[PDB]
């Protein structure tokens, strides 16, 4: 029980932190290349 | 820390198989198997690529430009697949450890344990890489010739360390991906023993940096295949 | 008996995990070390150095984890008991 | 727990499916994909 | 029998812990005198070099941490307890 | 019993001392041998040189003052005592 | 008698391994160094570098795993037992 | 008795000097490897250098007096006795 | 009485095989980097390099072999037994 | 009880000295380098190169000086014997 | 009390093996790294380069025939036994 | 109890014959180094920089000599016996 809440806060953590810092950029390498294509 | 006792352990033909290794191994497939499906219904040469279309491409492009800088891609037809499929399979199963699979028993027991945290699937994996590139080099070289390049190397006076290196070759690529993974799975224990309000942030801090961990893994993994198949075949 | 072989395990499988993290940290360090130098002098081969290093790293890391598997079989499976 | 199992095997016919699976229905797509990118510029 | 494992986890952590702290503090001086030398050599690459460098104190303060944690289970944890 | 378990202990905080300080001191030693090749090569480079120099001393002087902790801990707090 | 035997044993072999952790760990990151500091400086000499470079860590990781074929002869076979 | 206690303690003394000592040796020489480069490829620069010399000089040389600190606390007080 | 001078004779050749691991291992990827390094800015010089190389290489390895022998002195011929 | 105490002083001791006479060794070694690195390349600044060259000589000689003193109180005047 | 000073000079003696090796690999490894680098940059210096070469590894294996000595010393005719 | 004090000096005797080779192997290494790199850019330097390496190798081989005698010492008149 308290193991789940511990590690579910901690997951909240890291998808905060992904969705803050790692998610960003690696959109826009997705948009970037999406646009690329387009270009073409 | 409660090491090892896979769980869903049954025996068939006359031998064991720990089921929740099966099934973590099974789930990463058919993540794998979807992610492919979708690409397939969802692939356009003309139109915008979709996320999916994105991934794959990159990845595939990735692994093809290790070919071509390693072996010819001509040679080599045949190890593309090979590493884009050990790449996203390690990937997803190392990723699929993030999520909250994890409760407590009094001990921590966890829904979805890597699968290669578990000896089995890691050594089934360089296994399979190692009889893959050694019948490469069998194909490229011959029955007979192949044995005497391996063992020869580049230095002929240093046969046996040769000999050493190529047992090397699964060995480390197995056991570089265990420990990396086992060792997490018993963080993620270790850290549990904590309470839950200073449990996340070890936690929080392990499975991100794991994240990276486990994507430098797989591309490690794939690209010490494409290496070794590099070498064997000329 | 087995209070004496499991310290005997615990000292081993701290050596074990002692020399795999000096390895580990010194040999990281000086790959990514050349990895920095490299892109310091051409900061346009950044992505074309990610492949020797990852593979400089390959190889040292498993110095470390082949090790850490190792502990663990000295920790939790001592091969004496 | 560093002995083999009898999941080895269970696991590589899984893998060996993922193998053949993203032989034809993913590396073979994407190449052609890539193929006809590089045809139009 | 408590006391003499007890001792052995505490050596073995010892024994981690220094490693561990060898390692970290001279991965993580080989690469920051790379880095040093590279802002020196090429200012304007700072943020081009701070990538490879946290990646490459990212690989040794992981093993340090993985370390800190097997550590905390021989002293804590002692599992031939 | 606690004279096996206190010799241990004092062992392991030898251990954790050691290990910290030759991280330390081999890590500062080559940062700083970074700085001052800088500093060398080029003048004004030096406050800039001071950015890179204190984040690699940070990382390396963090990890001894872990060790700093974990000593107190064994020697003090000796766990399992 | 065999717990005295079994706790050097595995001391033993947590020495092996420590040391071939850190000599193949070190050198095999001083061998990628090169080898990234020359793809860096020369990117067409990549697959030219890569024939030298697995001759040393040829060497270097038969320096490793040659340990750990002798660490199992003092934890599993224990000469002496 | 604390006989043992003080035989551990005197141990974990001298395994914070040797420690120390590897630490400061090598870190202050690396140290100094870098100003004499520095004074030898610029001579006129030798006061300058040695701002940031006694810096890292400072940190490598803080390290051994910390462990000096503990040493002398080990075995003159030996605070687990 | 056999015990403790087998158990001993296990150290001390873990010990021997620690220190030719540590040195073999680092000493050549020592000469691997000079190898790579000359090869990488003398293309045309690889097959003169590779006579120092091996020399280089034949002294460092010689110790290591020197080691193991001893330690199959120490182990398996134990002196005092 | 004086019989362990002097054991656990002559490896305290031993430790001592070996820690010392790493660091003078390789200390020296490093700032031997440095010098004669820069004899070669600025041979006329021989003078110049010996004010840094004694001070980091200097360094290092006191950290062995040192730990040999305490060896000394180590093995003469061994603490709480 | 044959036995106690048998494993204490099988200890000794691999302790002086092991920093024996570690010395004569790394300094072997060392020295030929400016071997190869010389020879890589000045073909015709392979002469000139052997005898600097030959004098450093003449010091370098010296050390390790040394400890070679003493350890037969402790192990064959173990002192104060 | 004079068994348990000769193998406690026969550990630290080889204790400091382990510090003082690793230390002379790798400081006359790294000299060496300096020596064969001054002499491969420099043919005719080879004279002047005898000077400074006889030096270097004087504080290297020195360190050595004074573990040498220490050991010696330790071994064949062991302070504490
Ligand atoms: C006093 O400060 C610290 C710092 C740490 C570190 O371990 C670094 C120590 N090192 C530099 C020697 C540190 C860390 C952990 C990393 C883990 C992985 Br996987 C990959 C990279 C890491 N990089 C890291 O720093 C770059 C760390 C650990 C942690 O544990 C709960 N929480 C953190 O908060 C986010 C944390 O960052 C501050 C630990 C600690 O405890 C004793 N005290
Ligand atoms: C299975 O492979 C090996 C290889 C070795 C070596 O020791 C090298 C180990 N290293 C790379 C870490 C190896 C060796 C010995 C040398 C001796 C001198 Br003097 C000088 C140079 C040497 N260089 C060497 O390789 C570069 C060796 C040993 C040996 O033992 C009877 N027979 C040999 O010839 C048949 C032999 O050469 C191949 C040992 C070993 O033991 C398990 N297994
Ligand atoms: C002589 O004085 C000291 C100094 C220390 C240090 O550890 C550095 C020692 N080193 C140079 C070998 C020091 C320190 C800690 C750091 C921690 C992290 Br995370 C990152 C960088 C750090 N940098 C640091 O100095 C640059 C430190 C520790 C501490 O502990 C309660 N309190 C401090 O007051 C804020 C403190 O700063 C003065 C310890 C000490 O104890 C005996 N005595
Ligand atoms: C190849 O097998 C060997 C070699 C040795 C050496 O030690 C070198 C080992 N090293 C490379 C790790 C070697 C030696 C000794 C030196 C002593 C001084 Br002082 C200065 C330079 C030296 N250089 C040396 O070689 C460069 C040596 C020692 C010796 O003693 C009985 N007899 C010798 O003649 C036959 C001899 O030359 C071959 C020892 C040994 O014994 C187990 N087996
Ligand atoms: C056989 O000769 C020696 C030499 C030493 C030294 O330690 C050098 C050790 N090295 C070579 C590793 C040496 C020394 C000490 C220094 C101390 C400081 Br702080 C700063 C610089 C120093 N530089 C030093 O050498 C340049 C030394 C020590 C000492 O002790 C009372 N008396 C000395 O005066 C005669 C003395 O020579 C000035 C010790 C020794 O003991 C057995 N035997
Ligand atoms: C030979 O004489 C010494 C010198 C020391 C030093 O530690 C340096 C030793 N090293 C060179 C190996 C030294 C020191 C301390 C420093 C502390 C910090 Br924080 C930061 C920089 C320091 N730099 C230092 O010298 C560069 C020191 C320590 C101290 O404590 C009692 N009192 C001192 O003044 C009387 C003192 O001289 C300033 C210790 C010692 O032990 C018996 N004997
Ligand atoms: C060659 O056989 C040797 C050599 C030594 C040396 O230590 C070198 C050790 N090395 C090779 C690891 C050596 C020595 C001592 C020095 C002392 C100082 Br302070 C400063 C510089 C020194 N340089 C030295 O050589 C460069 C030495 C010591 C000594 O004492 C009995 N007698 C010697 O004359 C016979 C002697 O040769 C001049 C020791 C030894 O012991 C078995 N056997």
């Amino acid at each position: 029980m308290s193991i789940f809440i511990g590690q579910l806060i901690g997951f909240a953590v890291i998808a905060f932190i992904i969705v803050k810092w790692v998610v960003p950029p690696v959109r826009t390498l997705m948009r970037n290349q999406q646009e690329a294509v387009r270009a073409a | 820390i409660h090491v090892g006792h896979h769980t869903l352990v049954f025996e068939l033909f006359g031998m064991t198989f720990n089921g929740d290794t099966i099934l973590a191994t099974a789930v990463t497939a058919v993540i794998v198997i979807a992610l492919a499906f979708y690409l397939r219904a969802k692939v356009t040469s003309t139109g915008v690529p979709s996320g999916v279309q994105l991934f794959w491409e990159a990845l595939t492009i990735q692994m093809r430009q290790q070919i071509e800088g390693s072996i010819g891609m001509k040679i080599a037809p045949f190890v593309l697949p090979l590493s884009v499929t050990i790449f996203v399979f390690i990937l997803i199963s190392n990723w699929l450890a993030v999520l909250p699979l994890q409760y407590g028993g009094g001990a921590a027991a966890e829904l979805y344990k890597a699968p290669a945290s578990d000896i089995n699937f890691v050594l089934a994996l360089a296994l399979f890489v190692f009889v893959c590139y050694h019948a490469a080099g069998i194909w490229r070289r011959g029955i007979v010739g192949h044995p005497i390049k391996v063992v020869k190397g580049h230095v002929a006076f240093l046969a046996p360390i040769n000999i050493v290196e190529e047992l090397a070759k699964p060995i480390s690529l197995a056991l570089r991906l265990f420990g990396n993974i086992f060792a997490g799975g018993i963080l993620v224990a270790l850290i549990a023993m904590f309470p839950w309000y200073i449990q996340w942030f070890p936690n929080a801090v392990w499975k991100t940096f794991d994240l990276f961990v486990g994507l430098i893994q797989a591309f490690i993994f794939s690209l010490l295949t494409i290496l070794y198949f590099s070498q064997s075949m000329e | 008996p087995n209070a004496i072989i499991t310290a005997g395990a615990l000292i081993g499988g701290g050596l074990i995990m002692g020399g795999g993290a000096i390895g580990a940290g010194i040999g990281d360090g000086i790959a990514g070390n050349a990895l920095i130098s490299g892109i310091a002098r051409q900061p346009e081969a950044q992505g074309r150095l990610f492949t020797p290093f990852f593979i400089t790293v390959g190889l040292v890391e498993a110095a470390y984890f082949i090790n850490l598997a190792f502990m663990a079989l000295f920790v939790f499976a001592t091969p004496g008991l | 727990f560093l002995i083999p199992n009898g999941t080895f095997f269970a696991v590589l016919i899984i893998f060996l499916i993922v193998l053949g699976v993203i032989s034809k229905w993913v590396v073979p797509p994407i190449s052609k994909v890539l193929a006809e990118r590089e045809a139009m510029l």
